[PDB]
RNA sequence: CCCGCAGAAGAAGCACCGGCUAACUCCGUGCCAGCAGCCGCGGUAAUACGGAGGGUGCAAGCGUUAAUCGGAAUUACUGGGCGUAAAGCGCACGCAGGCGGUUUGUUAAGUCAGAUGUGAAAUCCCCGGGCUCAACCUGGGAACUGCAUCUGAUACUGGCAAG
RNA sequence: UAGCUAGUAGGUGGGGUAACGGCUCACCUAGGCGACGAUCCCUAGCUGGUCUGAGAGGAUGACCAGCCACACUGGAACUGA
């Protein structure tokens, strides 16, 4: 078991790379309402396997570029 | 290196030393790794005044920690008393 | 740090006898105890809620001879302590060393007792204690030291005390001039005229 | 739109008690039935009766004691605009323990006291006094 | 009011301006009397109230009341000003301190001497 | 044993052809120290008469209050038009932590340990009315047991 | 720290007293001089100005000024409101967003439970101990409402599938 | 203050670092950030804590301790663990 996060692929244009929103459903500090917050992450994906809209599991790793410190581990729900 | 030494605390003319493990570079009362005892030089009779956790001290020494002269003296005193 | 003014003046203002005189001579003979001090004494204005609370607090403070900052500290300590706050405050005040000396009878007034304590006449557990605010604890012996044991004031005070009502919470030996503070008094043990509740409200406005 | 059926049910109960209605009827649901069951157990209503197959109707029989309503107050707490969840140490005591608080736990809808006894929190549906 | 609305745009604390902004959160400040004059009070009062328009060390040009009966002030007279308005001079927000630099203590005062910079008589 | 105390005395005026007619209103509150409290609002041309009228009114139309060991039975809110009031039971020794009017009403009622606050308007008559209403409505555990058809032990 | 010496000897002021707010009189002035935190006071009987006597409150301090929170439910999450007091867009359509009737299955994201790790020491609080007492110092606890990971529960909310 | 960015975003390969890395360079791709506030402007050392408050909050960051930055102003490296 390794630490990993799931997220929808917000973009897949930059080659070998995808952007993966990691929406978390946090509670508001004061008002107590539960707000959908988002976390964009530049994820490395070799072979350009991922599509846009694709759900994808990712893990943290040594930084591969200026913005890219995550790698994909497995794709799920990769329908179009 | 890591050392075991007294840190001065208390009031003016009434010192109370906290025995602390700390990186020698750090200031006397500053950053410290572990607090492994105390020593109260003005402590009266019918008071403990000294207390050194000897096991922890032994462990740190094993790790390679130097000991202040005063702390060494305290250790000797504790051993004799016990 | 001490009130150095007229004492029957304070008593008249309060209404009650605050025991600021030895009690050889009656307060009615020493002053117009009924009439309040000053040009406008012969008048009793209707007192507000704040006013009544303040008067009670003043009474207690005068009785013991504690200034306001010290009194406030006492109240805070009492509040912090578990149980009833007014009761705690009364207990602390009683606990004071000058007060215990007075109760034992090594002084006609608390002013006299305080003087003795300041001047180093009183030993607590065979150790000369000098502070009047010193909290005496249960099972504490408190004694006149020999140099003050020859004092005619001390013996006179003892006689007066014998006349007075003896406290249940102390045990005192007149020949030895030593008394054991067995326990801090309970509210039923202290005087009923004191309305501690007013004081609590005032310091909890 | 109807956006809160539990709230609607609570409101119906309140209005019935106000208006001295003997029974109150509303579209049945499983959550509603569970809440009703809890209410009956605690004794704030006399009875409930689900009736129908295609679109079933819950019928609660309301409770009166001395001419006046048994359910003195009945407020929704968690609601769609603002969900409320509490932990076992944070579970509320309604009317200092006299009234009950309906709590949806992992082990089904139960009163606050029951939930506390079990040792788990959940969605605080409503207070009833 | 709606929880969503609050989340969107939270509640603004009511930023209270100071009523003595020339002090600039100082308890007093020194200044030089640009001009010393008397002025008329508001509609429930009649007087000739003594006041001095003063340039402060920090640039501000304020107006300052001069309390007490009589004063030894004139142009180019270095004074200390403090907080406090004359409710009845409109726009006067500051008092001079009697018993400071150029300002003298009040003459022949026996009460509130501390307020008017007067030393204790024998 | 019917302790009574006057909360507020207020002078009110009427205008007539001649000029103004002044009169006094007295809001008093009486109570037996075991649960019963009642307030009264008297009006007369002079203060003592007004107070007497108020006292008579208060003495009649009292109301019973379920007190648990000299304290409230549960936290209770109360409103009366502007005066919205909150009052909460507190541990023995807390004393009455309550405003003016509120303090009076509670004390005569016989509550020895309460935490109160008056929100909204603090107009004495309305605030007293609010407090009495809140105290009246406050039910006990025996009452809740009776209503729900259980024992008091099942409810606790 | 202790012992001795002499002698009440060397040691009390500051503010306030119309209401809020504990404490009142006389004289002087006469909308002047002045006061004032608010409301107000003073135009010839001023408990409000100034002096005096008397009193009240603090006391080696006492007032004033500045500053923050409180009271202030006066930005209202707890905890407000919008017919006439300030406040419903002139009316609609509609994207983002917020919310979502009812049943079953599934997931376990929110939620809940347990554990583990961490949350420096000091500080705060509790029971003790040491300075004659206190302040102050100090032993041991409690707390640090948090965060992370793992293992569960699945009623509710979310996702997915069929109705 | 609604658009900002060309080493800019990503890739391949060299170089460089004690170390990963547009850190740097050549080429390729045309990306990347942004109404969950980018960019721009004003203010500010951060925290344990401190004051206040029933709490939730509000204000604050002297002293003591942890972290950071600076050393007349602006750049630069050398020596060295
Ligand atoms: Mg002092
Ligand atoms: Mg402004
Ligand atoms: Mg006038
Ligand atoms: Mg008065
Ligand atoms: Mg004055
Ligand atoms: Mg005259
Ligand atoms: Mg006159
Ligand atoms: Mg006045
Ligand atoms: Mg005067
Ligand atoms: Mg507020
Ligand atoms: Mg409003
Ligand atoms: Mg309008
Ligand atoms: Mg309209
Ligand atoms: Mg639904
Ligand atoms: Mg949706
Ligand atoms: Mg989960
Ligand atoms: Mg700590
Ligand atoms: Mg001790
Ligand atoms: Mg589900
Ligand atoms: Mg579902
Ligand atoms: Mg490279
Ligand atoms: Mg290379
Ligand atoms: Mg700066
Ligand atoms: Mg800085
Ligand atoms: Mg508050
Ligand atoms: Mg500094
Ligand atoms: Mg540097
Ligand atoms: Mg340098
Ligand atoms: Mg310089
Ligand atoms: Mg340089
Ligand atoms: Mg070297
Ligand atoms: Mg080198």
């Amino acid at each position: 078991k390794i630490r990993t996060l799931q997220g929808r692929v917000v973009s897949d244009k930059m080659e070998k790379s995808i952007v993966v929103a990691i929406e978390r459903f946090v509670k508001h500090p004061i008002y107590g309402k539960f707000i959908k917050r988002t976390t964009k992450l530049h994820v490395h994906d070799e072979n350009n396997e991922c599509g846009i809209g694709d759900v994808v599991e990712i893990r943290e790793c040594r930084p591969l570029s200026k913005t890219k410190s995550w790698t994909l581990v497995r794709v799920v729900e990769k329908a179009v | 290196m890591v050392t075991i030494r007294l840190a001065r605390h208390g009031a003016k003319k009434r010192p109370f030393y906290q025995v602390v493990v700390a990186d020698s570079r750090n200031a006397r009362n500053g950053r410290f790794i572990e607090r492994v005892g105390f020593f109260n030089p003005i402590a009266s009779e019918k008071e403990e005044g000294t207390r050194l956790d000897l096991d922890r001290i032994a462990h740190w020494v094993g790790q390679g920690a130097t000991i202040s002269d005063r702390v060494a003296a305290l250790i000797k005193e504790v051993n004799k008393a016990a | 740090a001490r009130y150095l003014g007229p004492k029957l003046k304070l008593s008249r203002r309060e209404g009650t006898d605050l025991f600021l005189k030895s009690g050889v001579r009656a307060i009615d003979t020493k002053c117009k105890i009924e009439q309040a001090p000053g040009q406008h004494g012969a008048r009793k204005p209707r007192l507000s809620d704040y006013g009544v609370q303040l008067r009670e607090k003043q009474k207690v403070r005068r009785i013991y001879g504690v200034l306001e900052r010290q009194f406030r500290n006492y109240y805070k300590e009492a509040a912090r302590l578990k149980g009833n706050t007014g009761e705690n405050l009364l207990a602390l005040l009683e606990g004071r060393l000058d007060n215990v000396v007075y109760r034992m009878g090594f002084g006609a007034t608390r002013a006299e007792a305080r003087q003795l304590v300041s001047h180093k006449a009183i030993m607590v557990n065979g150790r000369v204690v000098n502070i009047a605010s010193y909290q005496v604890s249960p099972n504490d012996v408190v004694s006149i030291r020999e140099k003050a044991k020859k004092q005619s004031r001390v013996k006179a005070a003892l006689e007066l005390a014998e006349q007075r009502e003896k406290p249940t919470w102390l045990e005192v030996d007149a020949g030895k001039m030593e008394g054991t503070f067995k326990r801090k008094p309970e509210r039923s043990d202290l005087s009923a005229d004191i309305n501690e509740h007013l004081i609590v409200e005032l310091y909890s406005k | 739109s109807m956006q809160d059926p539990i709230a609607d049910m609570l409101t119906r109960i309140r209005n019935g008690q106000a208006a001295n209605k003997a029974a109150v009827t509303m579209p049945s649901s499983k959550l509603k039935v569970a809440i009703a069951n809890v209410l009956k157990e605690e004794g704030f209503i006399e009875d409930f009766k689900v009736e129908g197959d295609t679109k079933p109707e819950l019928e609660l029989t309301l409770k009166y004691f001395q001419g006046k309503a048994v359910v003195e107050s009945i407020q929704r707490v968690s609601r769609p605009g603002l969900r409320i969840y509490k932990r076992k140490d944070e579970l509320p005591k309604v009317m200092a323990g006299l009234g009950i608080a309906v709590v949806s736990t992992s082990k089904g809808v139960m009163t606050d006291r029951a939930a506390r006894q079990a040792g788990l929190g959940g969605e605080i549906i409503c207070y009833v006094a | 009011a709606t929880v969503n609305q609050l989340v969107r745009k939270p509640r603004a604390r009511k930023v209270a301006k100071s009523n003595v902004p020339a002090l600039e959160a100082c308890p007093q400040k020194r200044g030089v009397c640009t001009r010393v004059y008397t002025t008329t009070p508001k509609k429930p009062n009649s007087a000739l109230r003594k006041v001095c328009r003063v340039r402060l060390t920090n640039g501000f040009e304020v107006t300052s009341y001069i309390g007490g009966e009589g004063h030894n002030l004139q142009e180019h007279s270095v004074i200390l000003i403090r907080g406090g308005r004359v409710k009845d001079l409109p726009g006067v927000r500051y008092h001079t301190v009697r018993g400071a630099l150029d300002c003298s203590g009040v003459k022949d005062r026996k009460q509130a001497r501390s307020k008017y910079g007067v030393k204790r008589p024998k | 044993e019917l302790q009574e105390k006057l909360i507020a005395v207020n002078r009110v005026s009427k205008t007539v052809k001649g000029g103004r007619i002044f009169s006094f209103t007295a809001l008093t509150v009486v109570g037996d120290g075991n649960g019963r409290v009642g307030f009264g609002y008297g009006k007369a041309r002079e203060v003592p008469a007004a107070i007497q009228k108020a006292m008579e009114k208060a003495r009649r139309n009292m109301i019973n209050v379920a007190l648990n060991n000299g304290t409230l039975q549960h936290p209770v809110k109360g409103v009366h038009t502007g005066s919205r009031v909150f009052m909460q039971p507190a541990s023995e020794g807390t004393g009455i932590i309550a405003g003016g009017a509120m303090r009076a009403v509670l004390e005569v009622a016989g509550v020895h340990n309460v935490l109160a606050k008056a929100y909204g308007s603090t107009n004495p008559i309305n605030v007293v009315r609010a407090t009495i209403d809140g105290l009246e409505n406050m039910n006990s555990p025996a009452m809740v047991a009776a209503k729900r058809g259980k024992s008091v032990e099942e409810i606790l």
